[PDB]
RNA sequence: AGCCAGGAUGUUGGCUUAGAAGCAGCCAUCAUUUAAAGAAAGCGUAAUAGCUCACUGGUCGAGUCGGCCUGCGCGGAAGA
């Protein structure tokens, strides 16, 4: 019925599904178990982060089941895996803070279209830039 | 910042654009969803078009005084919040679609999108020719 | 009861059964009139309202008509009470449908029947304090709860179990079985053992084997009890409860029995303590008596148990509760008398390598002439990582240069123990030490062991102050459980202490939490706990790896004793 | 309450009245921030 | 001023990487998505929901907002 209605960003992004042990404690309103956790983000968990950062939302469904349009592949994941350099703001002003170029944001236009969009695929596309651009330093292209 | 100057500049700002593309919209504030509606009014950017300012400066007299030099009917108190998107390629686009479909769901309410009509005397949308 | 209490209702009071508990619940007598205006109560079944007698406590009634007050709520609950009656056999539903009114008696037996099963229970109001409703609630144990034969027999086990081992019908004529149930004590004999005979006849001076422990017990001096107060039985039957002086060693739970009975009974699980506290008495060299008393208390409540860690000697002292500790501790001061107060536990600390790794050495001049030998040894200290191993030393032998004799090679690592086992720092052992040894120096007549273990001393030492290595507290795996309306408190009562947190778990019934939490700190976290949560969570120690933590303390138990 | 002989509006809540020309801060979410005299 | 309400779905942030949560530490980061998005306001700040920093649209008919100087007043100001 209602949307997600339990909206915590306690998931640890993309990896393993469900990874409460590091998340912490402390958001434990939830009512996830091991019903919910391996039923449709096991099975799409692949093209969207393979070694990088995609949070999740869970889009808990009050019909007792989980299903929902899923939000598409991370542009947080796009800069993190077509960069090589990982890191960002904290030491943001001291060394690298990541790598973005043009071919960055070419890949997360070319991929993150689908369901994190905004009022264009090239505004998705700028969205993806400032998500590689703004953390603090950006490679010279 | 809605002084004197900026408010007789963008009500001519804001009429030009639907006096050069298509009709625009309305969106009341009555009840938006986190994601539900700003996904929606996201939407309604991408297909109506980039170029629509979704701000509103509708005043009943900025409206009769700057809009009412063509098409009058505009200077008709919009008594209601506003979002605008026009259309680029025709009359009724995609952006009129989404605001009909936008007064019973995914949004508050979208004022009837009466929108602006060049004739003013057709309720009917425009599929005259029955074909 | 208390139904004589302001804010009395008796519906709400069903509804919060039904609801919370699980049970679905039948009236049996209802009340009438409020809190102050209790006069009685009004049964279901015979129709009466049994008003009591204010002038005498208790002891007398009245029978009324039941007034038109509460006659219609009255007919809805009692005829609730016939359809819940007639769920025991198709024979009632099919009459009750049928439209004639059930017998009393069938009634009466249909809902014992349900009572026997557990499907319902049986409600009935009074309050004691205004004398009133206690007969009623002792006429509906005789009508409704079970006698020892109202039930089949209780089972058990026999040559490590089989299909029906035991199926013991509560009787004067089969071999004697029993439970003994409780212990308690008594300063003039030392024992107090309650048992309840299951099935069988036991007598004054019979002898009886004790199944799980295999050993015989003779029954001195049973009785029965009148609370405190005890009255000489020469004989117990088959169902009765009774107490039984002369048992010197049976524990609670252990079956009572005559040979060829069953071996174990059911009564095998015991709560774990969640409250532990050390004691130490005043004059400190009462140490003996104590440790008598403890050990009694401890023997006869399976959940106070009393183990003196042997780093210290402290005597720990572990419960349910505060207040159960020092009912422990004010009762050994007034009966076999002691003067003891309880304290916090010490310390128990470890260590790890701060990541500094070297090559360290050590030597003494130990040739004079006169003496014959010397020893040097070239070592090499690294951590592995904290929590890897049980063996937290470890040694990969690679002598190269100056290879000892080759009788005691491999017998250069159980010589490294005696400073790792104990004390290096403040008094408290190590672990992931690893030594490496690669280098030395010998003479191959009569290589001193105890004196070449003096240079690996030293080369630890200086090793260790070289390294400026770190002190690694006891943190430990605490799983709570509470209603998902505490999480937001008890989450942060563990933030405001020095504690971690793991788990993002919610149950059916609840959510398990789970967090990583100092020793030294959170001393009586229980009863906080219960202060917190409305006495409504439990928890549990794992005992999980040490890990590091910034503390004033762990210099201050060193500066005490300065170098 | 507090009776210091300088009031201020400690945080956004907080109004200052002039009840029988005693100058007093009254605030409606804290009762903290009550003060009596200017 | 009063009323009809709207602040992300790349965003456990690219994050002191065991997140400290579209509003803990934190770096800074319009982040198109705008009657709005600050990666920080009091609620749970460790977190949702439902009131909401900020901001405006719709209502609604003549003034409103803060500062600076000055006069005269107010509290601070209780003794035999
Ligand atoms: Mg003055
Ligand atoms: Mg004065
Ligand atoms: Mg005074
Ligand atoms: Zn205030």
């Amino acid at each position: 019925a209602k949307k997600v209605q339990a909206y915590v960003k306690l998931q640890v992004a993309a990896g393993m599904a469900n990874p409460s042990p590091p998340v912490g404690p402390a958001l434990g309103q939830q009512g996830v178990n091991i019903m919910e956790f391996c039923k449709a983000f096991n099975a799409k968990t692949d093209s969207i982060e393979k070694g990088l950062p995609i949070p999740v939302v869970i889009t808990v469904y009050a019909d007792r089941s989980f299903t929902f349009v899923t939000k598409t592949p991370p542009a947080a994941v796009l800069l993190k895996k077509a960069a090589g350099i990982k890191s960002g703001s904290g030491k943001p002003n001291k060394d690298k803070v990541g790598k973005i170029s043009r071919a960055q944001l070419q890949e997360i236009a070319q991929t993150k279209a689908a369901d994190m969009t905004g009022a264009d695929i090239e505004a998705m596309t700028r969205s993806i830039e400032g998500t590689a651009r703004s953390m603090g330093l950006v490679v010279e292209d | 910042m809605a002084l004197n100057l900026q408010d007789k500049q963008a009500i001519v700002a804001e009429v030009s654009e639907v006096a050069k593309g298509a009709l625009s919209a309305v969106v009341a504030d009555s009840r938006g969803v986190t994601v539900d509606k700003m996904t929606e009014l996201r939407k309604a950017g991408r297909e109506a078009g980039v170029y629509m300012r979704v701000v509103r400066n509708t005043l009943l007299r900025r409206a009769v005084e700057g809009t009412p030099f063509e098409c009058l009917k505009d200077a008709f108190v919009g008594p209601t919040l506003i979002a605008y998107s026009m259309e680029h390629p025709g009359a009724a686009a995609r952006l009129f679609k989404e605001f009909a479909k936008a007064n019973a769901k995914f949004e508050v309410k979208a004022a009837a999108f009466e929108g602006e009509l060049i004739p003013a005397s057709q309720i009917d949308r425009l599929a005259t020719l029955p074909t | 009861n208390k139904m004589d209490r302001m804010g009395a209702n008796f519906l709400k009071v069903v509804n919060q059964i039904k609801t919370r508990l699980g049970a679905n619940p039948v009236p049996l007598q209802l009340a009438i009139g409020a809190e102050e205006h209790f006069t009685g109560v009004v049964d279901l079944v015979k129709m009466k309202a049994i008003n009591w007698n204010d002038a005498d406590q208790g002891v007398t009634f009245e029978y009324e008509d039941i007034p038109a007050d509460m006659v219609e709520l009255a007919n809805e609950w009692h005829q609730n009470l016939i359809e819940s009656a007639a769920e025991a056999s198709e024979e009632l539903m099919e009459k009750y449908l049928g439209g004639e009114e059930l017998t009393e008696a069938e009634i009466k037996g249909a809902l014992r029947q349900r009572v026997l099963n557990n499907e319902i229970i049986l409600v009935t109001c009074g309050s004691a304090f205004k004398n009133k409703g206690v007969q009623a609630m002792l006429d509906a144990v005789i009508d409704y709860l079970p006698s020892p034969v109202d039930v089949p027999a209780i089972n058990g086990i026999l040559d490590d179990g089989k299909d029906t081992p035991a199926e013991r019908h509560a009787s004067d004529d089969e071999p004697f079985s029993a439970l003994a149930f409780k212990i308690a004590t008594d300063p003039f004999v030392g024992n107090l053992t309650f048992f309840r005979v299951y099935s069988g006849v036991v007598n004054s001076g019979d002898t009886v084997l004790n199944s799980v422990k295999a050993a015989r017990e003779r029954f001195g001096r049973i009785v029965q009890m009148h609370a405190n107060k005890r009255e000489e039985i020469k004989e117990v039957r088959a169902g009765d409860i009774a107490a039984a002086i002369g048992l010197k060693d049976v524990t609670t739970g252990d079956t009572l029995c005559d040979p060829d009975a069953p071996i174990i009974l059911e009564r095998m699980e015991f709560p774990e303590p969640v409250i532990s506290i050390a004691v130490e008495p005043k004059t400190k060299a009462d140490q003996e008596k104590m440790g008598l008393a403890l050990g009694r208390l401890a023997k006869e409540d399976p959940s106070f148990r009393v183990w003196t860690d042997e780093e210290s000697n402290q005597t720990i002292i572990a419960g349910m509760g505060e207040l159960h500790l020092d009912i422990i501790v004010d009762r050994m001061k007034r009966e076999f008398n002691v003067e003891a107060n309880v304290g916090k536990p010490q310390v128990a600390y470890r260590e790890t390598i701060r990541q500094k790794v070297t090559d360290v050495e050590g030597k003494h001049a130990k040739q004079s002439g006169g003496r014959g030998q010397y020893g040097h040894v070239v070592i090499d200290m690294y951590p592995l990582e904290p929590g890897s191993n049980p063996k937290g030393y470890e040694f990969i032998n690679d002598i190269k240069g100056g290879v000892i004799p080759g009788e005691y090679i491999p017998a250069v690592d159980k010589g490294i123990q005696e400073q790792l086992k104990a004390g290096p720092l403040a008094g408290y052992p190590v672990v992931d030490m690893g030594i490496r040894l690669h280098f030395g120096s010998y003479h191959d007549v009569d290589s001193s062991e105890l004196a070449f273990k003096l240079a690996a001393s030293i080369a630890f030492k200086e090793g260790f102050k070289k390294a400026k290595l770190v002190l690694l507290e006891p943190i430990m795996k605490v799983e709570v459980e509470t209603p998902e309306e505490n999480t937001g408190d008890v989450i942060g009562d563990l933030s405001r202490r020095r504690g971690m947190l793991k788990g993002q778990e919610s149950e059916v019934t609840g959510v398990k939490i789970h967090a990583e939490v100092p020793l030294s700190e959170m001393f009586g976290y229980a009863t906080q706990l219960r202060s917190l949560t409305k006495g409504r969570a439990s928890y549990t120690m794992e005992f999980l790896k040490y890990d590091e933590a910034p503390s004033n303390v762990a210099q201050a138990v060193i500066e005490a004793r300065g170098k | 309450m507090k009776v210091r002989a300088s009031v201020k509006k400690l945080c956004r809540n907080c109004k200052i009245v002039k009840r029988d020309g005693v100058i007093r801060v009254i605030c409606s979410a804290e009762p903290k921030h009550k003060q009596r005299q200017g």
